[PDB]
């Protein structure tokens, strides 16, 4: 009760584009740039009292290490501030809040930057193990090198597996999926409502986290690009892709390739008062748990909402707002089905009943993931301003952002109202 | 009624289910078809049902093959054949119904449960370790339980499977799309809100019956690059396969497997002559190999090859986690390359690091393979190894709570060792030693402990045999001995337990056969010859490679061990020349070359020892060396080896080298008949009057009264 | 002073080979697990107890990313341990104990291990910008990808230049060393020291923060390679590499490509009393400042310096052992020269006088840099218990560390002695 508190500020986000149109051209440190831009046009903050940026990406481009150093000293920020990555699968933004918060509660800074940059156009395709061995190449010597060789150039593909059980994101999607008893017809209602909510948040316009930028090589403008509505009998045709027809996960109701940015400003909340910005949310407790990857892959947020909600000290059911993030139409109702019953915290944690309850009203509204787009490394630092200014639109006070992530670490926290 | 197949309606489709409550497996028996035939009538008198499917409902492997008490009830050669011919009719009923149906695959499918499997229209199974696919036909020796090989290769193809139905072993799943029995997986679930495995045998259902109502409106179809080359091209290489396939099986094997090739003259018949008329051929075969002398005591070895796959000690209390191995080399490193995987923490202990390069390039060369054969993931590989750490001098042992000496074998050394690794060690511990040649109770008596001490005696390529040995004192407690036969089974590999005695049991009968290897070329019969001569009596590795295979250095303490107390008179009985065959300096395999070597000759033309005369041709020896093997074999439980002798050449058979599809040392008595060896030594009375000379017990019931052991 | 303290335990380095022996057939996240495992080696923590391990590289091997997650889960860790990796230039690890000693001092976890895990064997030489548009084409319209194209086959090259001034790290350390005044022969005797100190320290074998393992594909075992002693005759005759023969940086002198990875781990005070470990050291304060990489690329640690120990409240001076990091010889000893005079914290900063006066006797004595290699993201997870153990075996009680990083970044924190 001490401790310092903390507090988010305006979060930009530039939007999401699907893999293929304008970001199709650009370079995986600029838009970091153009976020980061963005964000110093609507802050009016004295560029040189912003402390402490960093970032986080999940592809690392390596002609050019850090991202965060010459992204922040690419916007002509002064370059007495350290940066660093945080490099995680899928919520490396949202560990960037954390590790900012952790960064500020012990009390030797100021303020942070936090923000998760990537673009899935250009994967890394690298050439092979053994044909990089000719970097011994850089005058017999160099003949003697290049002696030995067969036909074996092959460029090795990063083929998103997670690694630890050598299978794709949609085996265990569609395996979670049907464990928890999902027809098909169930899993699309929800994905029926992730477009129908999202087309009318852009209609009333008042999604305004979003920084236009000129893409340089094309030509005008951006805005989200994938939001599209149909019918329930438009979307049952489309023949599942990740397994074979028996299966219930097909690319309709399924996150995409694409690609953008997001960044916001963390400050303590003395300077918050000192300085004059009004604040949006303050930023209390996180949990941060991860689970086995052979059987709960991606089980990842409600084995993880009922040890925030004791760490806070509170209950389920008066919270005000959740959002849980997405990554697979199901997903999020197998978050619902399994916990909304017995068996499940039963044998895998000792006796509590019931403690995720949430009343499917309080979601997801202003339409989150499957809405406007997943990127892989950026999602979470949209999230927490589609909770602030939610929540303020409503009325309540609380609310908690959970999100899973390919290799079994969860993320919940909860974000309270504004402190007027 | 239904006491193990049962059905009902949902969707409007027939689940039958298969179930056994009594025995742990399921097995296929009379007592199973004897319901399984009144259901499928019905499901063929109903018509609102229009698809059908089967599966296992008890967790588990799907069905067993033949019932092992079954096929081994002993009766006519007629009623043989007449069931045999029966168990195929009940599946020639409903391999091409009108209502088509279909199978599923969630477990060790295994034996006449294929004659289920690919006689249905449409099978699908489970993509995991458990689940695994094989014909066990030719490894007890017959034809299936209905003669599905006469259409495994209308279905996938001669040479597809002419690779697989009798070379034994099983296929995991994975393989069998690309190789096209089953064609469709799935792979299964972890986390339910019903416990994690029984809903994926529930899953299957669902699964199953989203195929079957399109199997009956027909929107996807049965006519599911090599195979195709072949899949219409022999009209004229028909011998130049089967019997490039002819001079196959006798250069693996040899020629007197009277078994195997009586599958092939199937596969022979069954192209270019009548199909349907080739399904009552294996009906005057079937009951041919199972009423013969090859395979009737290989029910047996199947019986105890089961059977001492139990724990049999009580059960476990205070189960092991972490291991000692007390020296690097052949053993330590080698039990540590199977000890390892399969959760056991180890730690492995050298004296110098000149020698743990030695070490983990065996626990690490001989796994690599194993994921080189795609056994394996890539990743669960290397975790794998790093549960194995190298220590170099103590510091972890107070973890440790069961400890395997595994340094070369000495009286004098040992003692000391274990005098000073008993101090950073528990006191709920186990000690254990791979000794050979010295027994334990000589080496009990030293340490702090009297009870918490046994032995466990392994065998030399530790991969690829598979059996241990449990050493067993007075002083042995029961839980002392189920903890151990934990670790034996836990393990994997199949354990018999011996009460000790002066030589306990393997080289206690190896040492009274190799002491009569040096007997052929005593008199110089070109021992490359032997090699031929007992692989043709039926040992897969010639006694040549016996004495490559045990070590040229332990040979001469194998021959003194028990020549300190009785090897001069029987258990031996020719001069030893193993230390003059040292004295030059031959290292065995460290030496790479074995024995023409040009200096064997030397040895028996030193002094003029063979004048010898006797009529001993080929036959007279390969008898020779197994009735002394078998008179050893027999003299054990005399004593009192163990409890009951019927555990014996389970042992004896399985590591030790004896041949399969012979019985067991302790099986002659049997197809053979004391009355017939004692005639053969009786033929050899007067020889030597010493070291040939026949136990009592079996002697007094051998030839007249018609007794047996047991039988 | 009601902060809860922290803790540094036994700290394991596996050995470092210079590029070209036996780490040239590994994989770049096999000796994060070796590492590991000789960390759980000598510190019978049981394995459900470590909370929170966090690593760090530079390369980020993308077939598996978030290389911790893994490489936690490869070691048979309890998989109730989320793990992030974090990226810098080369203070990666020793990035990894500040936000470890950040996530423990706010009060919600327990231990914390930090390591840093690299090999520049394989670096990464990835295929073209261009070239992987191909993979558009994962029965016409797999033509028409493909009907594009002349010869535009080029692998671009991660030419380690910081991308912010586009030029590498030699041109920046000779300028450096040339600016304040450095001569050829001043230049080496430090070099002479880092080799004649190092050999002495591995002859009396009480250098003890390495484990051994074995390669799994080469012979036997591993210990530290990059230890030659020389004549400083032997050594004017190398004609230096990074520039034209007028300049004054040469490979003898000089870092070199080098592989290795090290680890530790960070316990609470009250945990470390509870369970009994005897501990090394606390981890007190630490500043985190970078400089501008036009002027001052490698004037790392002697700009964050006087800013850390005004922090802590205490005087240079009375410092009773250093160890600063080197990257190039001279680099240190103007570390040395350009703050004992005057002139440079004026106009940098305002009115101190002679900050930095290291007496030279209390400094790398158990030889630093250039003694055993630079692994390019894994020192400082050296240093650390080469401070510890260090200033055990003498006399004293405080002790700064300091580096300097490739993109102007610093890094300093004060280490204190056993708390017996």
């Amino acid at each position: 009760p001490n401790i310092r508190n903390v507090v988010v500020v305006d979060g930009v986000r530039t939007p999401f584009l699907l893999s293929g149109t304008s970001y199709k051209d650009l370079m995986p440190h600029d838009l970091a740039r153009a976020a980061l831009t963005g964000l110093l046009h609507r802050t009016s903050v004295p560029k040189e009292v912003v402390d402490y940026i960093i970032f986080g990406t999940v592809i690392q481009e390596v002609k050019t290490s850090n991202v965060a150093r010459e992204a922040a000293l690419g916007a002509g920020f002064s370059d007495k501030t350290p940066a660093h990555t945080v490099t995680m699968a899928c919520i490396s933004a949202n560990q960037a809040m954390t590790t900012g918060v952790g960064l500020i509660a012990s009390g030797q800074c100021d303020v942070i930057v936090a923000g998760g940059v990537e673009l899935m156009s250009d994967v890394p395709i690298r050439h092979s193990r053994k044909m990089r061995k000719l970097m011994l190449d850089l005058g017999q010597r160099l003949s003697l090198i290049s002696k030995f060789r067969f036909n074996f150039l092959a460029p090795e593909l990063p083929a998103v597996s997670e690694f630890s059980t050598s299978e794709t994101m949609g085996h265990s999607a569609d395996r979670l999926a049907a464990a928890f008893a999902v027809s098909r017809l169930e899993q699309d209602e929800y994905a029926l409502r992730s477009h129908s909510l999202a087309k009318k948040a852009q209609d009333e316009g008042l999604l305004s986290d979003v920084v236009p930028f000129k893409v340089p090589g094309k030509d005008t403008v951006t805005k989200d690009n994938g939001i599209r509505p149909s019918s329930l009998e438009q979307m049952a045709k489309l023949k599942p892709a990740f397994i074979k027809p028996y299966g219930t996960v097909t690319a309709a109701n399924s996150s995409f390739l694409t690609d953008g940015a997001s960044a916001m400003l963390i400050m303590a909340e003395e300077k918050a008062l000192a300085m004059g910005y009004k604040p949006k949310a303050y930023l209390r407790d996180f949990m941060y748990v991860s689970q086995d990857p052979k059987d709960q892959l991606l089980l990842g947020p409600t084995y993880a909402t009922p040890k925030v909600l004791e760490k806070a000290g509170l209950t389920m059911n008066d919270i005000d707002a959740f959002e849980f993030h997405e990554a697979f139409s199901g997903q999020i109702l197998a978050n619902f089905k399994a916990m909304d019953s017995d068996w499940f915290a039963e044998n895998y944690m000792g006796r509590k009943t019931k403690v995720g309850l949430p009343p499917l009203e309080k979601f997801n509204n202003w339409g989150g993931s499957l809405s406007l787009g997943h990127p892989f490394g950026a999602t979470g630092c949209r999230l927490v301003m589609a909770a602030a200014n939610r929540l303020r639109k409503e009325g309540g006070q609380y609310g908690l952002v959970a999100a899973c992530a390919a290799g079994g670490q969860g993320h919940a926290m909860i974000v309270e109202a504004y402190p007027k | 009624t239904r006491t193990h197949i049962n059905y009902g309606v949902k969707g409007d489709v027939a689940v039958v289910r298969i179930n056994s409550p009594n025995s742990k497996v399921n097995t296929l028996s009379k007592e199973l078809h004897s319901e399984f035939s009144e259901v499928m009538n019905e499901i063929w008198a109903s018509d609102q049902i229009r698809s059908a499917v089967l599966i296992s409902s008890k967790p588990g492997c799907f069905i067993a093959g033949a019932d092992i008490n079954m096929l081994a009830a002993c009766k006519t050669l007629q009623e043989v054949t007449q069931l045999s011919q029966e168990a195929q009719r009940i599946v020639e009923k409903l391999e091409k119904s009108t209502k088509p149906i279909v199978a599923a695959i969630n477990g060790s499918c295994l034996g006449g449960g294929l004659e289920v499997a690919i006689s249905c229209q449409y099978r699908i199974a489970t993509k995991d370790r458990k689940t695994v696919l094989g014909t066990p036909e030719v490894l007890l020796g017959a034809l299936p339980g209905a003669g599905g090989t006469q259409r495994l290769p209308k279905m996938v193809g001669v040479p597809a499977a002419l690779d697989m139905m009798l070379t034994g072993r099983s296929i995991r799943a994975d393989r069998a799309k690309k190789m096209g029995l089953v064609d469709q997986l799935v792979e299964p679930l972890g986390p339910g809100l019903k416990p994690p495995e029984e809903r994926t045998i529930e899953y299957l259902e669902e699964v199953a019956i989203t195929f079957a109502k399109g199997l009956a409106d027909k929107k996807i179809s049965p006519k599911r690059e090599k195979l195709t080359a072949y899949a219409m091209t022999i009209p004229f290489v028909r011998q130049q396969v089967y019997k490039k396939v002819e001079e196959k099986v006798r250069k693996q094997t040899k020629g007197l497997y009277p078994a195997p090739l009586k599958i092939i003259d199937v596969v022979k018949t069954g192209i270019e002559q009548g199909s349907d008329a080739g399904y009552l051929c294996e009906s005057q075969k079937f009951g041919e190999l199972v009423m013969t002398k090859e395979s009737k005591a290989l029910m047996g070895l199947y019986h105890g090859q089961v059977l001492c796959k139990k724990n049999k000690f009580g059960a476990p209390q205070k189960d092991v986690k972490h291991l000692a191995i007390l020296g690097a080399g052949l053993m330590g490193a080698g039990i540590a390359q199977v000890s390892v995987d399969k959760g056991l923490k180890t730690i492995l202990k050298d004296a110098t690091l000149t020698a743990l390069d030695r070490g983990q390039q065996q626990v690490f060369k001989g796994l690599n393979d194993k994921v080189k054969k795609k056994a394996l993931t890539s990743f669960e590989r290397d975790s794998i190894f790093s549960n194995l750490t190298g220590q170099l001098d103590y510091q972890g042992f107070e973890k440790a709570d069961m400890v395997i000496e595994a340094v070369f074998e000495d009286l004098s050394l040992k003692h000391r060792v274990l005098k000073e690794v008993e101090a950073v060690i528990p006191d709920h511990c186990i000690f254990a030693s791979n000794t050979s040649a010295l027994p334990i109770s000589e080496i009990a008596a030293v340490s702090k402990r009297p009870e918490k001490v046994i032995g466990m005696h392994y065998f030399s390529p530790v991969d690829k045999m598979q059996l241990l040995e449990i050493i067993t004192t007075e002083k042995t407690s029961k839980d002392t001995s189920a903890s151990a036969v934990a670790v034996g089974l836990k393990q994997g590999k199949v354990i018999i337990v011996v009460k000790d005695g002066p030589g306990f049991y393997t080289t206690r009968c190896l040492a009274p056969m190799m002491s009569e290897v040096i007997r052929i070329l005593q008199e110089g019969v070109d021992p490359k010859k032997l090699d031929s001569l007992t692989t043709s009596f039926g040992f897969p590795v010639g006694a040549a490679t016996l004495v490559d295979e045990v070590g040229v250095d332990v040979a001469k303490h194998v021959a003194e061990d028990l020549g300190k107390v009785f090897g001069e008179r029987f258990g031996g009985g020719n001069p030893e020349l193993l230390t003059q065959m040292v004295s030059k300096g031959f290292l065995g395999r460290k030496s790479g070359k074995g024995f023409l070597n040009s200096d064997m000759d030397s040895i028996l033309a030193s002094l003029k020892l063979p004048p010898k005369s006797e009529v001993s041709s080929d036959e007279d020896i390969q008898f020779r060396l197994v009735t002394r093997f078998v008179n050893e074999a027999v003299m054990c439980l005399q004593e009192g080896i163990l409890a009951t002798p019927a555990e014996g050449d389970i042992g004896a058979v399985f590591g030790l080298g004896f041949p399969p599809c012979l019985g067991g040392p302790f099986r002659f008595v049997d197809l053979y008949g004391a009355q017939k060896i004692v005639d053969r030594l009786k033929k050899y009375e007067a020889a030597y009057g010493k070291q040939f000379t026949p136990c009592q017990l079996l002697a007094d019931h051998a030839n007249s009264p018609n007794k047996k052991f047991y039988q």
